[PDB]
């Protein structure tokens, strides 16, 4: 009563949500916004009370030179276990809310793809659903803005989509006279720069790097580079990846097999070229806390650590089964994942030279597609050929500096005695060759 | 709509879970998809007027602060409801 | 009572730890609208004149 | 020994206050954070009714026989969140917060 | 000597939001000047037939709306894009020999709204534009006042 | 106005009517719909 | 020691000889000789177990056809074979029982299906320009997709070396023309199906005739082409003309009717007159 | 020197430009690196000059590689044979052989 007074008393800014509410009499009365609340609340904590064994493990179970994966929720769909998971992407803003993008795989046979954007909330089905023409290869979120969702799918088409909008189509679509590449596009990614409104970065396998900004209701196409020697046509290209150190150098990877550093400068022209590899390249991506130095993961069942100083790798890492992806952790530079035919399998170059910490297998019926790290906490995504992705937590057996627990106190180590302990460990295999 | 009234169907079809009851703001059954009628009829007088006696609960505390979602835990049973203003969720879900 | 709290403490302390595990209300993009959104350029004939 | 508990309890993650209830309604130890005396006298006379009344339900309107509530928890605006249990006689009031808020009193103490 | 038109200039117009800066809609290709400067900064490509008249947004400074013989009405937005149309129109089959905007606005029609076009079959069209159009976009008096300022040292 | 092809027939008279007809149709149907709006408004007074 | 790097090591055979680097300077050579040669017949013996696995139904590379990839794949084995091989000969017998293999079967192999595959993709080619499902009523493109799948193939062989038959290489110098007419005609019939929506109930058999239009300068578009015309790219320019007139003549008709008629209809009913 | 100078100012604007200022800034550092002229002064017997001739060259060869990837951006997007060969006769007198 006192506070309806005080709204009479100060008529700034009148109470809205005008009471039209939906009505109808029957068939649907209301349930439709607070109410759609207080339903997805109620599913959630149903869930939650079911899940309450695995939850109270996923967020402290705690899992010298030993480690211990553990599989905890796999999210699938009985409609969707035709299509293969291909990649997956992490929102920046929420580290919950992760996005899996399923596509077809063995070319010949060819269906169309959903994006399925998982929360961690809630593991029976989807919080966002897309339907989309084609196999979505590639998936994104902006570093910014995690709205801004970068999808690419075979005919090399591009999409953005914006998780705000209801509708749930395209917001933004690639056309013939937009200069859409053919084939399909294997890779796409965010540029971090929002100076020049929103760049937005891929490769096709036609071989061209494009950059596209979003423009009001129109998309500008700029060829970066061209990939390209006594062949026929342009090199092919399967991945792409960015230096957050250093924005202008960027590496390719080809079908060719041999690994590229270019820079967004010179388009005609190649910084270095890596003779390393002997078959196509599914994955490069740059070591986090050092510039310079990358992992790449090739179908020639290999695993390899350059240095972009040298011509050729450093280190080899040979497993029997085929290489699927190698990616990088984000939380301690010197620690990678490596997944091969039902085999996730995790490295630390200070715990072991040569030797795998952890081996296991997470779901034996099907083969391992891709795999996605999380920034946050300790915990590796694992997606399968059946389109379903389980996740992992890691043991804390690894960690960052570990050779005596909270000694000298430094704050920057974490940023540099990081960048320190690679270029150490660098030093020790130019030493052994 | 698919979304709400599918959510609602999909939480029904859940394992361990009784049923899910829709309350009206007046004390009144929407929707009431439990086994026997005689629970169904006794939660839909019963609960709404537990969880009005449990929002001024929370209100006096802090006249502010409103009631988003009450779950009580019994020993065979759990009680969970997410009250609104136009109306309320309820639902019946056994102990793991 | 001794012995009572510290049961009491044990089985509140199991529920803090269950809540404390993820936020479950959180609404990804809560609030927040579309922002940016695509408009074509559209040009609406009025009225015609004529002799 | 009996005061450690209290202790154990705001060290746990999100915990601002807690207040211990006799059968009666007397407060018997609250935390120094959430107001002694005042508000203690004022949220048993609340948690009592909601108990009793709550516990009295289930046993007959229900029409369940032999299932006496353990917990509720009160869920809320903000980030509040009004655990309530029954050890023997007494009973008691937990008061935890979320990440958001916890960071928001974190922020608030900085 | 280089800003010569093919043919007659048949209109000038210069925005009132920057009057420094002013364009001539002659034959084929519309031309833009500043206020000293003999030769023109920007001439904008050629077009179907000839344009008959053009003038820029008293709202915005960035888009002016060019009118061709060949039936179509055609806006430049220099604000997104200088190598491109904005979006053209078809108006008549008939030519069109005259365009006027809206300076000020009065009950429902703000200024820069509508845009009376002459035709030679004798009908004259209104055409309300898009909000976004005659509506001022974040940035725009500044942006377009330092293209123009680097045209200048261009030139 | 529109020349589409030489050889095939450039409307059918029929349809050409039927619009006419129809949007005259659909203006009747409004000058109902304006007229039952006034005669709502007398019963309140 | 040597005998724990031995055992991490069954990669580790190019590490095995920067330790005998250190190792030359001082039977230790020849027990450093025999570690190595172990190493190798691990390596063997686990790649003729999964070659006699995986030889029926076999791990391709990522977006690969059936045939060039079960090539590439028994070729990429071959590589790694003869990567250890460079008393001492009985671990080189074992081996050449399997490279006598490879090349003998996996050769048979591409014969097979390259003779058999070309005169299948050749006339699959010539054959008209779209066709129409009689069930479906739509326009649709008539790419099938085993031209696609051979000018992959013929890529796919160029890069690891292969010599590939003349006439498959036709094609795939060809290639970057057939993938950029492919694309402009589904965005042309994407275009079309857009444009058919776009339009309103009411004037579909008044606009049907302009439809029909159309439909009618792309039908010799569709038949007398043939794919392998001398000027397929000047019949895209006309069937582009075309959409934009149809384009322009429906925006012109929409506009008047769903601003100017359908406002002043509006206004009308919301009038009052009281 | 003349590349400072420039002010092509056609279409897409500033981002160019500074592209521009960048590339002339690495070249002020380099110059201002060659008038230390630490040693040298023409001296034949000395072998310490050609060797930062050699240093120098190699920072041109890069420069020129620049500047030609400033000239393909600025030329595909005049998008008019007027507006592309007014931008020629900017750098008519900038042509590096």
């Amino acid at each position: 009563a006192y506070y309806a007074e005080i709204m009479k008393d100060h008529q700034i800014e009148n109470k809205k949500k005008k009471e039209v509410d939906q009505d109808k009499k029957q068939d649907q009365s209301m349930y439709s916004t607070s109410f759609k609340r207080c339903c997805k609340i109620m599913e959630r904590m149903v869930v939650q009370n079911d899940q309450e064994d695995k939850y109270h493990d996923y967020r402290y179970y705690w899992s010298k030179n030993e480690g211990h994966l553990l599989p905890i929720w796999r999210f699938s769909n009985e409609k969707q276990r035709k299509k293969n998971v291909t990649s997956i992407c992490w929102n920046p803003l929420y580290p919950d809310l992760f996005a899996v993008s399923l596509g077809s795989y063995d070319f010949t046979k060819q269906r169309m793809g959903l994006i399925c954007l998982y929360s961690l909330k809630n593991t029976t089905h989807p919080e966002y659903a897309f339907n989309c023409e084609a196999g979505v290869m590639c998936l994104d979120f902006h570093p910014k803005s995690a709205a801004l969702l970068a999808v690419g799918l075979y005919d090399g088409t591009v999409l953005v989509y914006d998780i705000r909008n209801k509708h749930k189509k395209p917001i933004y679509q690639s056309t013939v006279r937009n200069q859409k590449h053919t084939d399909p596009v294997w890779q796409v990614k965010w540029n971090p720069d929002t100076s020049k409104n929103y760049n937005f970065y891929s490769i096709s396998s036609d071989g061209r790097v494009m950059n596209w900004i979003l423009m009001k209701n129109k998309l500008e196409p700029e060829e970066v580079i061209l990939l390209r020697s006594t062949l026929i046509g342009l090199a092919c290209g399967l991945c792409f990846d960015f230096n957050k150190f250093e924005p202008h150098i960027f590496l390719v990877g080809t079908e060719e097999g041999k690994i590229h550093k270019c820079s967004r400068a010179y388009s005609g022209q190649y910084q270095e070229t890596y003779n390393g590899h002997l078959l196509a390249v599914y994955k490069v991506k740059w070591n986090n806390f050092h510039p310079r130095t990358f992992i790449s993961a090739s179908a020639d069942w290999t695993v390899r650590i350059w240095d972009s100083k040298y011509t050729s790798q450093i280190i080899c890492f040979d497993l029997s089964m085929m290489v699927v992806d190698a990616v990088w952790a984000p939380y301690s530079s010197t620690v990678f994942a490596c997944a091969t035919m039902d085999k996730v399998q995790v490295y630390d170059l200070n715990v072991d030279k040569l030797n795998k910490l952890a081996e296991q297998k997470i779901v034996k019926q099907p083969k391992l597609t891709n795999l996605s790290f999380n920034y946050k906490d300790p915990i590796l995504l694992v997606g399968d050929s059946h389109g379903g992705v389980t996740l992992v937590k890691l043991s804390p057996n690894l960690c960052k500096s570990g050779p005596e627990i909270k000694q000298t106190e430094d704050k920057k180590a974490m940023e540099e005695f990081k960048n320190v302990k690679i270029e150490d460990y660098e030093r020790e295999k130019m030493e052994n060759l | 709509m698919s979304e709400v009234e599918d959510t609602l169907n999909r939480i029904k079809t859940h394992k361990t879970v009784l049923g899910y009851l829709i309350v009206n703001s007046e004390g009144g059954v929407v929707r009431g998809a439990f086994k026997d009628e005689e629970e169904s009829k006794n939660i839909a007088n019963s609960i709404p007027l537990l969880t009005k006696k449990a929002r001024s609960v929370v209100r006096d505390l802090d006249p502010t602060n409103d009631l988003v979602f009450l779950r009580i835990q019994t020993k065979l049973n759990e009680i969970m409801v997410a009250p609104d203003d136009e109306f309320s969720l309820i639902v019946i879900q056994t102990k793991g | 009572f001794p012995q009572a709290v510290k049961d009491l403490k044990e089985g509140v302390e199991k529920c803090i730890y269950q809540n404390n595990q993820i936020d479950l209300l959180e609404e990804y993009f809560e609030g927040e609208t579309s922002e940016h959104v695509v408009e074509n350029l559209s040009s609406k004939t009025l009225m015609l004149f004529k002799d | 020994n009996a005061d450690d508990q209290l202790k154990q309890l705001s060290a746990l993650e999100g915990a601002n206050g807690y207040v211990i209830f006799n059968e009666s309604g007397i407060p018997l130890k609250r935390h120094e954070k959430s107001i002694s005396h005042e508000k203690a006298v004022h949220i048993a006379a609340l948690v009592s009714d909601l108990w009793n009344v709550s516990k009295k339900v289930i046993q007959r309107d229900l029409k369940t026989p032999e299932n006496d509530i353990e917990v509720i928890r009160l869920r809320t605006k903000h980030s509040y969140e009004y655990i309530i249990t029954q050890s023997g006689d007494f009973t008691m009031l937990a008061i935890q917060l979320c990440g958001k808020a916890i960071e928001e009193a974190k922020k608030a103490a900085a | 000597d280089q800003g010569r038109h093919l043919g007659p200039v048949y209109s000038i117009n210069r925005s009132n939001q920057n009057p420094k800066y002013f364009l001539s809609v002659g034959d084929w290709s519309c031309k833009i000047w500043v206020e000293d400067l003999k030769t023109p900064i920007i001439r904008t490509k050629y077009h179907g037939s000839y344009l008959s008249d053009g003038c820029w947004s008293p709202t915005r400074s960035g888009a002016f709306f060019l009118v061709r013989r060949d039936g179509w009405m055609d806006v430049w937005d220099y604000y997104y894009r200088q190598n491109e149309i904005a979006f053209s129109h078809k108006v008549s089959d008939s030519p069109l020999t005259c365009i006027k905007i809206n300076q000020t606005g009065g009950a429902y029609h703000n200024s820069g709204k509508l845009c009376a076009i002459g035709d030679q079959d004798g009908t004259v069209t209104i055409l309300e534009l898009c909000d976004s159009l005659y509506t001022m976009q974040p940035k725009e008096k500044d942006i377009i006042n330092e293209m123009f300022e680097r045209e200048y040292r261009k030139e | 106005l529109y020349p589409l092809d030489p050889h095939v027939d450039p409307v059918l008279p029929e349809e050409t009517k039927r619009i006419k007809r129809y949007y005259f149709w659909y203006f009747y149907q409004a000058l109902l719909n304006s007229t039952q709006n006034s005669l709502n408004a007398m019963k309140y007074r | 020691f040597i005998d724990n790097n031995f055992n991490r090591f069954r990669e580790y055979s190019l590490k095995l000889l920067h330790k005998f680097q250190s190792t030359i300077k001082r039977h230790n050579l020849t027990s450093r000789y025999n570690a190595i040669l172990h190493n190798y017949a691990t390596e063997l013996d686990t790649i003729q177990r999964v070659f006699q696995d995986q030889k029926s139904n076999p791990p391709l590379v990522r977006n690969m056809p059936p045939e060039a990839g079960k090539i590439i794949w028994a070729r990429h084995l071959f590589q790694k074979i003869t990567g250890p091989i460079n008393t001492e000969i009985r671990r080189y017998y074992g081996s050449y029982n399997t490279l006598g293999k490879q090349l003998t079967i996996y050769e048979m192999w591409f014969y097979q299906d390259w003779v058999n595959k070309i005169e299948q993709s050749k006339a699959a080619l010539q054959a008209t320009l779209i066709v129409r499902h009689d069930e479906n009523k739509k326009l649709y493109v008539n790419f099938d997709l085993e031209i696609m799948q051979l000018i992959r193939e013929a890529k796919c062989l160029d890069r690891q070396g292969i010599e590939i038959p003349e006439s498959a290489r036709i094609i795939l110098l060809q290639e970057d023309k057939f993938k950029t007419y492919y694309n402009e005609l589904l965005y042309a019939l994407k275009e079309y199906e857009r444009i058919n929506s776009k339009i309103k109930p009411i004037c579909k058999n008044l606009l049907l005739p302009h439809i029909e239009d159309l439909d009618l300068k792309l039908r010799p578009g569709m038949v007398t082409l043939t794919w392998t015309s001398m000027n397929i790219e000047s019949y895209l320019y006309y069937v582009h003309q075309g959409l934009k007139k149809l384009e322009q003549l429906i925006i012109n008709v929409n506009d008047i009717i769903e601003n100017r008629i359908e406002n002043n209809l509006k206004t009308v009913s919301k009038v009052v007159l009281v | 020197n003349k590349l400072e100078k420039i002010e092509l100012g056609g279409t897409k604007g500033k981002t160019l430009t500074e592209s521009i200022a960048q590339i002339f800034k690495e070249f002020e550092e380099a110059v201002q690196a060659f008038t230390s002229v630490s040693y040298d002064i023409m001296n034949i017997a000395e072998k310490k000059f050609d060797d930062d001739f050699y240093e120098f060259r190699s920072k041109i060869k890069e420069l020129e590689r620049r500047l030609a990837s400033v000239i393909t951006q600025g030329f595909d997007d005049y998008d008019t044979i007027y507006g592309r060969f007014k931008l020629l006769d900017n750098f008519e007198g900038l042509l590096t052989r």
